[PDB]
RNA sequence: CCCGCAGAAGAAGCACCGGCUAACUCCGUGCCAGCAGCCGCGGUAAUACGGAGGGUGCAAGCGUUAAUCGGAAUUACUGGGCGUAAAGCGCACGCAGGCGGUUUGUUAAGUCAGAUGUGAAAUCCCCGGGCUCAACCUGGGAACUGCAUCUGAUACUGGCAA
RNA sequence: GGUAGCUAAUACCGCAUAACGUCGCAAGACCAAAGAGGGGGACCUUCGGGCCUCUUGCCAUCGGAUGUGCCCAGAUGGGAUUAGCUAGUAGGUGGGGUAACGGCUCACCUAGGCGACGAUCCCUAGCUGGUCUGAGAGGAUGACCAGCCACACUGGAACUGAGACACGGUCCAGACUCCUACGGGAGGCAGCAGUGGGGAAUAUUGCACAAUGGGCGCAAGCCUGAUGCAGCCAUGCCGCGUG
């Protein structure tokens, strides 16, 4: 079809390339800190929350989480993280 | 938003419009949230045939609605009087 | 104040689970007779207090999980 | 519509006068009452009792000049109201345009008044009125604008009206070919010969 | 929407005519030709078949069919029936249901009062307004026959105790 | 479609700032953004503009309204010549995923849940305010006008977006057609008109953006088979004429 969505769709899939690349680093830096919280230190593993709040923050502040999710992970992986050591 | 648009119920070549406020996005005569008024644009010689209530509109004007050319055009010809 | 009603146990007990069974009457639309009318629910309690056969009243609450949704405030005439 | 027949006819077939000939002789001649015409209608046909009511309605309904869906809307219209039903059923339909301007006298039939009122003449209240179906209102004004005038018609039927018994609930009025209309007509002027019941029941079934 | 032009001009059809249901007489046909919704009508006189004339019913429409409801008290609650017609099990005995003698208190769950919220606007209805008249549009009421909550009533059933 | 070299921006990304914001019994850690335009006597000007004003816009809070996303209770066709159905099935414990509780999913522990006051299983149908009929109770019915659902060749998935699993937006599988140098590709009138075909049978490959509305734009303006009017059809309800 002939109409306007063209450069709609184009813009689509770059949004999609964007998207999937924050989601990466977002996953990646989640799968760490679990990997640590598993190790059973404290240290390494408080560390780690602590450079990894500013990037999930700041997603979230960007418009692309819907602001809540920060919240839940935060605190859920403030009570897990408390609790082991 | 929330406007004040008019829609009509009359028979063909005779019209008979009727103030209300409903969402932009229905239709015409469709779904509407309170009716208001009336206007009768062929009208007669007799006195009736524009009437509104100030006060709800300007409830509504309050809570954050917005207004029609035609309506506006009426109110400033009606106001409190004119 | 807070809505209550009244029912009867005849139910087993599972973990943290009661079923209660309300009655009342109600006129038939057609013949005018009165008839029994049964409805059941099911319910969360707490320390499993209440046994078969017991009278007691019932609030509605959260959604806690599949077909469990009101909980017991109070035990009126404990056994049987 | 209308009927466009031997009016004598139906005349005859009732059995009694049906004022919608109207001429100078109401005599025999004219007439020739209690034949019952046909081929051989000199017998006596025996009537029934949904004959008595089907020959009821048959003449109240020749006597006015309406087709039968009027008369159908006119009964539920008159059902509708409060009151006795027959009575208020009469004064309606008597409430027409084209009787009153007959019983006025500006002419001698009713068929030549709706004649008269298709073509554009009668007047009220400054307004032409075209059509005989108009419901006369309490207090109006009945009139003949000057394009009308000076015909010879009216002047007859004028000088002819006299004969009648110039009912009461109108006022005769006519110095200067205009009227008045006062109030709606009621049973005693009326001639007592309808039966009103009869319509009623018959409708019943 | 008004004014003008000699101008009767340019304009009526369709069903039925035995009872049910308003209106009949002749000619030809003569168990063939045929109608019809039930009764059925027809072998020499058809008020029923074919034509003619009259009559009757509605009319810019009228008849035919298909489909829905009442006449149907023919699913019967308001409102039927079971000796002889269509109908009482072959008899008993007893869970689950339904229904209960008669006093005195308590209880407000039925039930009944009053108020509040809610039953979207069209339509159905009553007063009026407008389009020359209605059809059609419309100003104000009316009911949406319930639902939920709160306050009261205690004669009857219901739960309690003697 | 691919390769090479150039260029802006409210596009994009780091820093600065940080609280009634997020996480927190507690200190404490952390988070964001944008210019244009209308003029200008005085001032700087390396005469472009800075500078003085005015209109709009961007980013955080807390609130108003308006839609959408969930739960429960009661009503919502016919068949006992359909009597037993159901392991993520019913709960409890802990983790993961949504805007949110949740068998929404995972590993473990219990022995359950529903049913003669119709469960499972069959045939049949979109649902109401209403319409028709009858006095009332009822009985059939869901034509147009309103309200709500579920559906866009037939099966499934998601990205994007405040809001779809998207009617004229993508990706596969399938079957139809149409172009192909035969290696491949395009396409869904059940949107207003219309043709072929089913049938007793239902319209014209029409006008206008002037009225109201919808979406863009500070506005002037631009589209709009929404709409407001047309042409046909005794299809109904009306009123009239044939003296």
């Amino acid at each position: 079809n002939i109409k306007s969505a063209k450069k709609r769709a184009i813009q689509s899939e770059k949004a999609r390339k964007h998207n999937a690349s924050r989601r990466s680093m977002m996953r990646t830096f989640i799968k760490k800190v679990y990997a640590a919280i598993e190790a059973g230190d404290k240290a390494a593993a408080q560390k780690a929350f602590n450079e990894m709040q500013p990037i999930v923050d700041r997603q979230a502040a960007k418009g692309l989480i819907h602001k809540n999710k920060a919240a839940r992970h935060k605190a859920n992986l403030t009570a897990q993280i408390n609790k082991l050591a | 938003m929330v406007t004040i648009r008019l829609a009509r119920h009359g028979a063909k070549k005779r019209p008979f419009y009727q103030v209300v406020v409903a969402d932009s996005r229905n239709a015409r005569n469709g779904r509407f949230i309170e009716r208001v008024g009336f206007f009768n644009p062929i009208a007669s010689e007799k006195e009736e045939g524009t009437r509104l209530d100030l006060d709800r509109i300007a409830h509504w004007v309050g809570q954050g609605a917005t207004i029609s050319d035609r309506v506006a055009a009426l109110i400033k010809e009606v106001n409190k009087a004119a | 104040k807070i809505r209550t009603l009244q029912g009867r146990v005849v139910s087993d007990k599972m973990e943290k689970s009661i079923v209660v069974a309300i009655e009342r009457f109600v006129k038939h639309p057609i013949y005018g007779k009165f008839i029994k009318r049964t409805t059941k629910l099911h319910v969360h309690d707490e320390n499993n207090e209440c046994g078969i056969g017991d009278v007691v009243e019932i609030r509605e609450c959260r959604p806690l999980s599949k077909t469990k949704s009101w909980t017991l405030v109070r035990v009126v005439e404990k056994a049987v | 519509a209308r009927y466009l027949g031997p009016k004598l006819k139906l005349s005859r077939r009732e059995g009694t006068d049906l004022f919608l000939k109207s001429g100078v002789r109401a005599i025999d001649t004219k007439c020739k009452i209690e034949q019952a015409p046909g081929q051989h209608g000199a017998r006596k046909p025996r009537l029934s009792d949904y004959g008595v009511q089907l020959r009821e309605k048959q003449k109240v309904r020749r006597i006015y000049g309406v087709l039968e869906r009027q008369f159908r809307n006119y009964y539920k219209e008159a059902a509708r109201l409060k009151g006795n039903t027959g009575e208020n059923l009469l004064a309606l339909l008597e409430g027409r345009l084209d009787n009153v301007v007959y019983r006025m006298g500006f002419g001698a039939t009713r068929a030549e008044a709706r004649q008269l009122v298709s073509h554009k003449a009668i007047m009220v209240n400054g307004r032409v009125v075209n059509i005989a179906s108009y419901q006369v209102s309490p207090n109006d004004v009945v009139s003949i604008r000057e394009k009308a005038k000076k015909q010879s018609r009216v002047k007859a039927a004028l000088e002819l009206a006299e004969q009648r018994e110039k009912p009461t609930w109108l006022e005769v009025d006519a110095g200067k070919m205009e009227g008045t209309f006062k109030r709606k007509p009621e049973r005693s002027d009326l001639s007592a010969d309808i039966n009103e019941h009869l319509i009623v029941e018959l409708y019943s079934k």
